[PDB]
């Protein structure tokens, strides 16, 4: 609708009193872009907390996928917000959701190198073993980007 | 005006490689870029740059292809004049021909500014010292909201105030030829981004 | 023994290579000072996060106690130490081992205003209601320090 | 050096509270120090100050009692000079009579330095109008000026400029016009090895620009 759509405009501006005005007008907290992206999407690709937590409160879907396959723990791993990720974490967030490249949020927070989201993941719960659609693991990763620190964690 | 943009890339893609970088000149323009490993039969035209901004449609952004001085491929997209509006979020994607994600990302065009490297840098010894002298970098506005930075080799490296194009370094080890280089970044209120290229070094 | 007194020493230091040496040369990985300290108490105290990795995976204790109670989890969670509680806690920590003041590593992250190690202390499995020797819980710390933030995820 | 280290005291409390906190003033003495509340059966024997330094054993050092301004108890503890190493690991802690921590750190004397407030600041109107010069000298009885970073503050609000390491100079690039400015300058140490904590502020001066 008019207000689902800009519901997602304001959390990809990180407009935190917007969306709880939207909210409170009865705007749907789950709705999707052309790319099936949710408001919750957009407020972890920005790194915006405070929001994170108001569309969670709201009823938002922790697990979402868009086109993709990306869900909002694959995009706060990737940006490196740690909070973010600790917040769906313990909202219920599957730490072994894979994209359409097989790629769980351990693989994509390995790539960029955020050693404390690949701890966590692995306290999570995520499977240090699975592996993407080349066929790699999250310690295949470390060990092409020349990542010592990284790579001994994932033994 | 592209052997600079060729300095810019690769200034950038050492600080963030595995990431999707973009950065502004003249904060009318945008370039986007990432740089990954050679593929046999993938192109340009194997992936898709789409990026939507204010209320208008998705668009689409056409990718070329070009290689690197480290053998990796960097393609990248130049998004029109038209669409660059500054203090407005832009949504990107970069996605595979196969539907599968590449890059998501959302900036801010006056977060991302990579500024020229000065020009014309002096240095003349009066007794105290050095006094350096430099021009801003070309074509770009708004000087007097321009931070520098000198560095010194022997290393030092001083701040410089918005808007001053000098400055006099105070004690020094001896009266042998230091090698000294400048570069500029963008100030405030809501401007930001990237440290620029070192200037031509002066001995 | 001679070796033994210098690994502390050199935990102390930071010196990672003398580390490695020592314990090659037979030392104790557990070896205990006067407080009853062993080097992985102080390689988590001067924060350190090769070092740690490195005792732990030579045979150290992770839940060691000094004559103070103090564990090394405590002594992460009170400097501010992110990479090491999540080592420490992969590595096999009690999360809700108490010092001689009761309190447990949730209630001194609480003091210190380290919102990140509380919510990744929460992941592992702290114990929110614990209380210490006073009776105040890791909630009942964040009040009276006027953290909101911190005291909104203790609710 | 007692006055002055109440007024040191004080500082450094209002940046780190529920913390010990050190200090050294000329890199030979070392005073380490906290502030908690006043308890009825509590005194400076009921704490329990020990240091480890190099591989010397464990020395125990005196506790003061001393109240502050704030109301609250100030205990510190000054580390004799033979036991004040500038460049190895200190291990410091402080255990209650009953056997409970109470803090526990490793500090280096050379990364926790505490310099005096510089003196003699100066504001003289520049040649070229609109602008202030501003000029200082270092601490009194402090080494190594080469070593000492400085820091300007304007009042109208505020304004903050940082100063290179070794200069005692600065011109002020923007100024109001008929507004009264107060200006005033503290020191720290900068590197290589060197470090710790902003200076108290130097007395402050003020001048008038013209318009
Ligand atoms: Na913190």
């Amino acid at each position: 609708s008019d207000l689902g759509k800009k519901l997602l405009k304001a959390a990809r501006a990180g407009q935190k009193d917007e969306v709880r005005i939207l909210m409170a007008n009865g705007a749907d907290v789950n709705a999707t872009d052309i790319w099936d992206a949710t408001p919750l999407h957009l407020a972890a690709l920005i790194g915006h907390a405070e929001i994170v937590a108001v569309l969670l409160e709201n009823g938002a879907d922790v697990n979402a996928s868009d086109i993709t396959g990306t869900t909002p723990l694959h995009l706060a791993a990737t940006m490196g917000h740690d909070e973010i990720v600790l917040i769906l974490l313990l909202k219920g967030a599957d730490v072994n959701a894979y994209d359409l490249n097989g790629a769980t949020p351990l693989h994509l927070a390995a790539r960029m190198g955020h050693k404390r989201i690949v701890l966590v993941l692995i306290l999570a719960g995520a499977d240090v073993n699975a592996q993407d659609k080349f066929g790699k693991t999250a310690f295949d990763i470390s060990i092409d980007n020349g990542n010592e620190d990284l790579a001994k964690i994932l033994q | 005006a592209d052997p600079k943009f060729e300095s810019k890339a690769a200034l950038l893609a050492a600080r963030g490689p595995e990431e999707l970088l973009c950065f502004t000149e003249r904060l009318e323009d945008l370039v986007c870029f990432w740089e990954e490993a050679a593929s046999a039969g993938v192109g340009p035209g194997q992936y898709s740059f789409s990026y939507q901004l204010e209320d208008e449609p998705w668009k689409l952004c056409r990718l070329h292809q070009a290689p690197t001085a480290r053998g990796a491929v960097r393609f990248w997209c130049s998004l029109p004049t038209a669409d660059t509006s500054s203090f407005v979020p832009l949504e990107l994607r970069v996605t595979a021909a196969s539907g599968a994600p590449r890059y998501h990302r959302v900036i801010h065009i006056n977060e991302v500014v990579l500024l020229d490297a000065p020009v014309g840098l002096v240095a003349r010894l009066a007794d105290e010292h050095v006094v350096l002298r430099w021009l801003p970098p070309p074509e770009t506005p708004m000087t007097s909201h321009i931070r520098y930075e000198v560095d010194v080799s022997a290393v030092q490296r001083v701040e410089i105030l918005e808007g001053r194009t000098e400055c006099v370094l105070s004690n020094l080890r001896g009266r042998t030829r230091y090698t000294f280089a400048v570069r500029a970044r963008m100030a405030e209120p809501s401007f930001g981004g990237f440290w620029s290229a070192w200037s031509e070094p002066v001995s």
